[PDB]
């Protein structure tokens, strides 16, 4: 079965660094484009960043464009998000999402609630 | 929510209670069914145009 | 004999059904169905003009069917494939969480879909007055860091002329959509962006003109001219 | 020289007949490539051009002048096939108009059937009428040798083959200009910058359109009025018109080549 | 406490995994390693039905294996007589977005549903002689992806609201509701005895229910993407699923496990339709590359190709007697192969 497990991320002082690691099982990692999404308290799922198969098509949302970086290890079947300069307003539950279809430049409904191919997510809180 | 969690866990135990026969036995049963009915499979064995309704 | 009798009856029934079917084909050909899609409920799709909603409207004696999705779940992965044969997808975006980023992601997914690769998109940018009010008042800048480096294009033609800052913001959003549109696909389908203030009746004329251009391009592609 | 003209015409007609037969068998054998109206109109035009070229070759090669009836029949068939080819070029232009100028409400029942009726009936009516006035309008005693079955009245030649072609050519040129204007408008869109850079596909399609609409027949006007080079250009570019139709609408298309493999 | 429940569920999933692993002793390929191959059979397009205007989403064979029904997005429902390539009962639909159609076992009724979230039941035979909407069922909040007639008086439908429903046509009310799917249900298949039915949804899972009370006896998770189509083995002890990850899989009941997967390296398009032959030796799968692959279900080696379409197939079916296979397509053409 498709299983995505996210790890890393707790209490971090503003301006600190964090690393989120998503371990995937039940599918061929290299065939799918990966996504990082987040849900702020009482705000709903929002798209943060995505990376295509074997990288080379990285893209981020504007708010985290200069700070967050996303990478993937197909051999290790892992997805990584490095957050080098945290700010208070990005306190949220972060989810590792796998787009629905393999070998596709488009992928749908990662931010939609009750999405099947999404992890449980980790709380990341930034406060004094 | 929590209700979904308990419903899922209940379904999981109920699914875990059932019993399964060996995979080899099911494979043999499928093979036996395929062999027994192989004669009456028009797609398997080309049928002459005499009794083919789609001549 | 029974067999020739029932064959004759079946043949005449088939002829009657063929007549009715060609009569229905005549109606079906001249309809030009459209799919009215919106990023969210905040977008004013209704004023642009269960399960599915139908709207019939005639422009210059040309029929148009607009289908608005109603009682459906937020996961549009499956049912959107039912709309690969529509004339156009009217994508309405409120230019006023970051809803603009969600609209951009949805537009990218629609544009890059395998079954919608031949479907053209008529992009409408609503909330022009709201965008102007927000720009004049002291959230767009922080959401899009590249907006600082952006400059108003030469062919801005700012007819309202409300401010040289509102035009810059609205054209930045239009260019944000056009980047995806131009980069992803060429020679298969086209994106037509328009600015709408939600207080104008010229939207149906713009849709009519865009549909005319879409069908012209489709016919031109038959000769490989395009 | 006149002698060279005969050789060029024979070579062009042979090549056009061969490659038009190739195009016809390709477009008839594979139904997957003749779904749209332009493909069916192309099939009809290719058939008309193949028949015209074959009958022209037969008339030029054969030398019959002791048989009045056979000469009249050959001349009538040549005239009819020429008129059918002109009418099918005009019908291609009309379809172009119904697809690009008038874009909406263009559906009519039995579109290809009605086009075929017009294209193979109007020339038939014209040839039947000119036969009705007199069957000697087709006997003997364009004509390459002195003795060659063709129209000899010199009056119906202008009305039925020049004026008819003049109207067809006016329609074809007007629609060609319309298509070029719309194409240039599309090329100058400039959505974000340097839009629609010129590539080899666009000029190939333009040349295919030129040969499909029969614009190359315009060289007749200069060739008849004289301009020996223009005469050679006319003969060269209209004798092997079917050859270029095959090149631009059978070999150039990727789907047809895929069907070949 | 939520974390404790998640840990409990994870432990139960692990335990089920070990039970399945202990159950498996030898693969089905090892069992059918000495079986004679089919022999690279070929089937030609016996007939072509060309009455639809828009793409064909679904078709269903009749019980007599002579009449079939097809639904197309031009709002049309046509009952073809395939023997004489004739057509009868061109039923116009209220909503033109039909995505499924079913034929009653008795041959008296026809079902169709779509984006309107409603299943329409049409009476084929009437005193007036004109097909009319016998009843309209609207208990679904999502689009109807599939529907199957149980016994000409009950119908099982699956919708885009992640639910299946067993109805009573007489009273027009939901009798039972089957829930447990995350993603919207894409397909369902009735067991030959009409005591159970399998359902495949947008998640990788497929669930087996029993219509008497509907409590989701078993769940199978082998795929990696949305399960588009599902079909049930003739003996009733197995079923086959096709997903968007360009693979077909053969699960079996009473073992709760995979048996064999059908895939090829040069296949990168999802499965849209799956069906079995009369004896179950052949598995016919419709693809997005406009082709239909016929697999030897016992060896997972491609035995035939049915490349007669121009667009994706989206539906296919095999007759009750197994004489012919009908494939629809998005090019508005139906093809009968034999
Ligand atoms: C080109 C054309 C007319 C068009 C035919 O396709 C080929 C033909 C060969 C002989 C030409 C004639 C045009 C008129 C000519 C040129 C004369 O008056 C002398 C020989 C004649």
């Amino acid at each position: 079965q498709v299983q995505l497990q996210e790890s890393g991320g707790g209490l971090v002082q503003p301006g600190g660094s964090l690393r989120l690691s998503c371990a995937a099982s039940g599918f061929t990692f290299s065939n799918y484009k990966m996504n990082w999404v987040r849900q702020a308290p009482g705000k709903g799922l929002e798209w943060v960043s995505d990376i295509s198969q074997s990288g080379a098509s990285i893209s981020y949302t504007g708010s985290v464009k200069g700070r967050f970086t996303i990478s993937r290890d197909n051999a290790k079947n892992t997805l990584y998000l490095q957050m080098n300069s945290l700010k208070p307003e990005d306190t949220a539950v972060y989810y590792c999402a796998r787009c629905p279809a393999p070998f596709t430049r488009d992928c749908f409904d990662v931010t939609s609630t009750t999405y099947a191919y999404r992890g449980q997510g980790t709380q990341v809180t930034v406060s004094s | 929510s929590i209700a979904q969690a308990r419903k899922l866990v209940e379904q999981l135990k109920m699914e875990a209670n059932i019993d399964r026969i060996k995979v080899s036995k099911a494979a043999a049963d499928l093979m036996a069914y395929c062999e027994a009915h192989a004669k009456e499979d028009p797609l398997l064995t080309p049928v002459p145009a005499s009794e083919n309704p789609f001549r | 004999e029974d067999q020739r009798n029932e064959e004759k009856a079946q043949r005449e029934a088939n002829k009657k059904i063929e007549k009715q079917l060609q009569k229905d084909k005549q109606v079906y050909r001249a309809t030009h169905r459209l799919l009215l899609l919106g990023a969210g409920e905040s977008g004013k799709n209704t004023i642009v003009k269960s399960g599915i909603f139908e709207t019939k409207f005639q422009v210059d004696k040309v029929n148009f069917h607009m289908f608005d999705v109603g009682a459906q779940r937020d996961e549009r992965r499956k049912w959107i494939q039912c709309f690969n044969d529509v004339t156009a997808i009217i994508f309405v975006v409120a230019s006023s969480t970051n809803r603009l980023q969600a609209a951009l992601k949805l537009f990218d997914s629609i544009w890059n879909n395998k079954w919608l690769r031949d479907t053209s998109v008529i992009l409408f940018l609503n909330k022009q007055d709201l965008l102007a009010e927000k720009v004049l008042a002291g959230k767009i800048e922080d959401y899009f860091p590249e907006f600082a480096r952006y400059t108003t294009p030469e062919d801005a033609t700012p007819e309202p002329g409300e401010d040289p800052r509102v035009t810059r913001a609205k054209y930045f959003i239009r260019d944000e959509f056009l980047r995806i549109s131009t980069a992803s696909g060429d020679g298969r389908h086209y994106c037509y962006p328009h600015f709408t203030c939600a207080v104008d009746t010229e939207n149906i004329r713009r849709v009519f003109n865009d549909c005319r251009d879409i069908i012209q391009r489709m016919h031109l592609r038959q000769y490989e001219l395009l | 020289q006149m002698m060279a003209l005969t050789f060029i015409t024979y070579i062009g007609c042979g090549l056009s007949s061969i490659f038009l037969s190739v195009t016809l068998v390709t477009y008839i054998a594979f139904e997957k490539i003749r779904r749209d109206y332009p493909s069916k109109i192309l099939i009809q035009l290719c058939a008309a051009l193949l028949l015209l070229n074959l009958i022209f070759l037969l008339d030029s090669w054969i030398a019959l002048y002791n048989t009045r009836g056979f000469c009249i029949a050959v001349a009538v068939f040549l005239h009819y096939f020429l008129l059918v080819s002109f009418t099918w070029m005009g019908l291609e232009a009309f379809h172009m108009y119904l697809a690009l100028v008038k874009v909406f409400n263009t559906y009519i029942r039995k579109y290809i059937l009605k086009f075929c009726i017009v294209g193979w009936g109007i020339p038939a009516v014209v040839v039947s009428i000119v036969l009705t006035i007199s069957p000697d309008n087709y006997g003997i005693g364009n004509g390459t040798p002195d003795d060659f079955c063709w129209i000899n009245s010199n009056v119906v030649f202008y009305i039925t083959v020049v004026g008819y072609f003049c109207v067809i050519f006016l329609l074809n040129v007007s629609m060609f200009i319309v298509v070029l204007v719309q194409l240039c408008r599309i090329k100058k869109k400039k959505q974000l910058g340097a839009q629609r850079k010129t590539s080899i596909q666009d000029l190939r399609s333009i040349a295919g359109l030129t040969f499909l609409l029969g614009i190359t027949w315009g060289f007749a006007f200069f060739a008849w009025g004289v301009n020996v080079t223009f005469m050679y250009l006319f003969a060269i570019f209209n004798t092997l018109q079917g050859f270029f139709i095959f090149i631009f609408y059978c070999a150039a298309k990727e789907n047809v080549r895929k069907q070949w493999r | 406490e939520l974390d404790q429940l998640r840990q409990e569920a994870e432990q139960l999933k692990n335990q089920i995994r070990d039970a399945r692993k202990a159950c498996a002793d030898a693969t089905l390929s090892q069992i059918t390693n000495n079986i004679d191959p089919v022999g690279r059979i070929q089937m030609r397009t016996r007939r072509t039905l060309r009455g639809h205007l828009a793409k064909i989403y679904a078709m269903h064979w009749g019980t007599d294996s002579r009449l079939l029904v097809s639904a197309s997005q031009d709002g049309k429902l046509i009952i073809w007589d395939s023997y004489t390539t004739n057509k009868v009962h061109a039923i116009p639909l209220r909503s033109s977005w039909v995505m499924t159609c079913a034929y009653a076992p008795s041959g008296n009724y026809v079902a169709c549903g779509g984006l309107d979230n409603i299943c329409s039941i049409y009476n084929l035979k009437t005193r007036e002689g004109n097909v009319r909407v016998s009843r309209e069922l609207a208990g679904h909040t999502g689009y109807l992806s599939c529907c199957r007639f149980l016994d000409d008086n009950q119908i099982v439908t699956s919708s885009g609201d992640t639910t299946c429903a067993l109805w009573d046509i007489e009273t027009g009310q939901q009798t039972t509701t089957f829930t447990g799917h995350t993603g919207d249900v894409m397909s369902l298949s009735l067991a030959p005895d009409t005591r159970l039915f399998v359902s495949g949804a947008c998640d990788a899972s497929a669930k087996l229910w029993d219509v008497r009370e509907g409590m989701c006896r078993q769940t199978f998770t082998g795929h990696e993407s949305d399960i588009n189509a599902i079909c049930f083995f003739p003996n009733g002890n197995a079923f086959a699923t096709g997903s968007d990850d360009a693979t077909c899989r053969l699960f079996d009941l009473r073992a709760d496990q995979e048996l064999m997967t059908y895939s090829h390296d040069n296949i990168i398009c999802g499965i849209t339709s799956v069906s079995f032959s009369k004896s179950g030796r052949l598995l016919l799968a419709g693809y997005d590359d406009f082709n239909c692959n016929v697999w030897d279900a016992l060896k997972a080696d491609r035995a035939g190709v049915l490349a007669g379409h121009d667009n994706r197939v989206s539906c296919l079916g095999v007759t009750d007697d197994g004489m012919a296979v009908a494939t629809g397509s998005w090019d508005s053409f139906l093809k009968i192969w034999n």
